[PDB]
Formats: C-alpha cells, sequence, structure tokens
C-alpha cells in the first residue's frame, strides 16, 4: 500500500489544507471508491491516517 | 434468551467525522516539521546546487534583493505622502458605491487595487523608450540619437544605479542622460521609466497600503505584481504598466508571447507560478533539474521564515498549497 489516484491525493490536499469541513464526506467518498482502503480504515485508522500524510 | 448474540442497531457505523478531525491534528505536526531545522544534509543541496547552476543562483540572488526589501515603513509612508489618497480613496469609494458585490466581503481591497493601477498610469508614472530633450520642449523624443550607455555620476550614484543612458539631442546638441534607479523611492520623483522601474514602484505601492504583493519575474524579461485578494481568496495578477487586474493569459496569449519560466518573490516566499501564466508558447525549461527547482524555492521559502511562530508557518503553508492546487488543475478554487 498506499494507492490512490493522483486526482484525489490532490482534492485530498485540496481540503486537508482549504476546507477541512469537507474532510469527513470526502473520507466518505474515498473508502466508498476504494475497497482496500475501506478495510485499513476500520482495521487500523491510526496506521490509515499516517500512511495517509504521504502525498 | 441469548447467547444468540445481540445485533445492536447496524455494524461498524465508521466513524469519519473522528478520524478527518484527527489528522487535521496530524497534518498540522507534519507542517511544522517541515518548516523547521535546515538539517545540514539539504543545505549542501542549496550551497552546492547555488555552483551547480546559475539559474538558482539567479533566483538565489532575486529573492535577496526582492523579498524583504519593500516591506520598509520608512518607505511606505513616503510614498503614502507623495500620493494623493485624497483623490484614490475618493474613486474607490465612488466604485464601491455602483454596488460592490452583494458580499463586500474583502472586496474593497481589490477596488483599492484596481484604481491604484490607475492612478499610477493615467496620472502618476509615465512611459520613456527615449527621454525628452531636457533643454528643448517636452514632447520630443525622436530626434534623440543615442551614444550608449555609461556609470552613473556622483549624484545619481546615491540612488542605487548601475546604468545611465546617454542620449544626443540633434535638434540643440545637449545631451540628456536617463539614469536606471532601483530606489523606488528615487523614482517618486522621476516619475517614469521603463517595465522594471514600473513594477518596482507598484511594488512598492501596493506594499505601502499594507496588501500582501510579490515580484513576478519572467525570464523573457518582463516583470509584474501578484497581490492577494482576501475576496477572491488567491493571488491575483496585477501589472501595472498594462493596468491589467485578473489577466494572467495576457502575456501568453493576447500578446501571444513565447516564455519559459515564472516567479514570484515575496516577505512571505518564493513560488513557480510558471503554470498561472505560460498557458500557450512554451518554451523548453532547460534551465534547472524540475526536481532541483521545487527544492530551490522550499528551502528559501523555508529560510524566510524561521522567525514566523507555528500558527503563522501553518496558516501560510495552507495558502501555498491552495496555490498548488490552483496551478497544478487548470483553475480556481
Ligand atoms: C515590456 O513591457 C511592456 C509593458 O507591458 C510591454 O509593452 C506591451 O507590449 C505588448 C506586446 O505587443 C502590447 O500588447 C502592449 O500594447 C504593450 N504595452 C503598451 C500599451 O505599451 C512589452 O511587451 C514588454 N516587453 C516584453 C514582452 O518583454
Ligand atoms: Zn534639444
Amino acid at each position: 500500500s498506499i494507492g490512490l489516484t493522483v486526482e484525489d491525493l490532490l482534492s485530498l490536499r485540496q481540503v486537508v489544507s482549504g476546507n477541512p469541513e469537507a474532510l469527513a464526506p470526502l473520507l466518505e467518498n474515498i473508502s466508498a471508491r476504494y475497497p482496500q482502503l475501506r478495510e485499513h480504515i476500520m482495521a487500523n485508522p491510526e496506521v490509515f491516517v499516517s500512511m495517509l500524510l504521504e502525498a | 434468551s441469548s447467547g444468540l448474540v445481540p445485533r445492536g442497531s447496524h455494524m461498524n457505523n465508521i466513524d469519519f467525522d473522528s478520524i478527518a478531525k484527527m489528522l487535521l491534528i496530524k497534518y498540522k505536526d507534519f507542517i511544522l516539521s517541515k518548516f523547521k531545522k535546515a538539517a545540514p544534509v539539504e543545505n549542501i543541496r542549496f550551497q552546492n546546487l547555488v555552483h551547480t547552476n546559475q539559474f538558482a543562483q539567479g533566483v538565489l540572488g532575486q529573492s535577496q534583493h526582492l523579498c524583504t526589501v519593500y516591506d520598509n515603513p520608512s518607505w511606505h509612508s513616503i510614498v503614502l505622502e507623495t500620493l494623493d489618497l485624497d483623490l484614490i480613496y475618493k474613486n474607490v469609494d465612488k466604485e464601491f458605491a455602483k454596488d460592490g458585490h452583494a458580499e463586500g466581503e474583502n472586496i474593497y481591497t481589490d477596488y483599492l487595487v484596481k484604481e491604484l493601477l490607475r492612478y499610477f498610469k493615467q496620472d502618476f508614472f509615465k512611459w520613456c523608450n527615449k527621454p525628452d530633450c531636457n533643454h528643448c520642449g517636452q514632447n520630443t523624443s525622436e530626434n534623440m540619437t543615442p551614444l550608449g550607455s555609461q556609470g552613473p555620476n556622483g549624484e545619481e550614484s546615491k540612488f542605487n544605479c548601475g546604468t545611465v543612458e546617454i542620449y544626443k539631442c540633434n535638434r540643440c546638441g545637449n545631451i540628456t542622460r536617463f539614469p536606471r534607479y532601483n530606489d523606488p523611492i528615487k523614482l517618486l520623483e522621476t516619475r517614469k521609466g521603463r517595465c522594471g522601474e514600473w513594477c518596482n514602484l507598484f511594488t512598492l505601492i501596493l506594499k505601502s497600503f499594507g496588501l500582501d504583493v510579490r515580484y513576478v519575474w519572467n525570464r523573457e524579461d518582463h516583470v509584474w505584481c501578484e497581490y492577494f485578494s482576501n475576496f477572491l481568496n488567491r493571488w491575483v495578477h496585477v501589472d501595472s504598466c498594462e493596468q491589467s487586474f485578473d489577466q494572467p493569459y495576457i502575456y501568453s496569449i493576447n500578446w501571444n508571447k513565447k516564455m519559459s519560466y515564472c516567479i514570484a518573490f515575496g516577505k512571505d516566499g518564493v513560488v513557480d507560478v510558471s503554470k498561472r501564466y505560460i498557458l500557450q508558447n512554451e518554451l523548453p525549461r532547460d534551465q534547472i533539474k524540475e526536481e532541483d527547482l521545487k527544492f530551490l524555492c522550499q528551502f528559501i521559502t523555508k529560510r524566510l521564515r524561521y522567525s514566523l511562530n507555528d500558527d503563522e508557518i501553518y496558516q501560510l503553508a495552507c495558502r501555498d498549497e491552495q496555490e498548488q492546487i490552483e496551478l497544478i488543475r487548470g483553475k480556481t478554487q
């Protein structure tokens, strides 16, 4: 792991620094579209956060 | 009843709001870490890259001349004394009158910038290809033939001047000279010049209303401004010469200029703003490993902020990031 699209990595950076209100629903939408990250979220969100801090 | 296993009501309803609020926390540590130290590792990378490459030394040099320099109370005041604030603020107020958006939400600031452009161009400062003849009339330049360039005399040496273009008047024989100053306070007096000094003074002017301002440098010989519009909360392209407000395409498309790089400079950082401007007739960027340029800016921006505090370091870093996405993508928002 981990791999999400460049387009998402963008709109993630976009909000986690610019509209943090929408960070929750964007994370909704990512586990929505990425199965294997719906698993990482639950199985341990604290790793999933620090993996995420890699783009 | 049980053990049958109770169901609850719904499963692992996975808490995003939790994990969202968490992260924003983690991020901030990531950011505050980034803008730290200057661990001597990347220091050589820097000290060194500035010797691999002159496009590097070029940006480094400019950073030094251009980032701190316009933050100067003494200056800011003089400019304010000197400008006709009554007039500026009247017109700005007159245009706010004819409603200034539903949300006048720092829009005033934009109307000010725009009106400063107008004052500067219609009224304050004047363009100079060859100069007028000092002894013959005013409207009188196209009977000056130029005898080259040379160092400043004693007087004009004061005003940070390198070259004085000298010119002979064929109709009278006297020699008008055109010193090329960098002291923008001098320009307030002479009120004339070319992109160059036009831009020097206009940056300072913007800075003297306490706006957040930048000097944009195109390697293919033009210079202009970027101003931060809290109402559009992004950077806005300001070019005084063309009395232009939000028109970054101007160069690339209207003029059909070919460009390679564009760099911004300001108290808060140095940033590659090419992507805002170079939107066709792109020239080869063949001056510096793109990786190294990124680094170069980042290291200077980082250096430019040791004495800021954690709240400042972060709020700035986000603005920067908001920018990247604006440039990386094709649009605002
Ligand atoms: C030097 O700066 C000046 C000021 O903007 C530029 O003069 C513009 O030139 C373009 C190119 O055709 C014209 O569209 C404008 O009409 C000119 N401005 C005016 C009203 O004089 C000039 O282009 C700049 N030099 C460059 C391109 O480096
Ligand atoms: Zn003359």
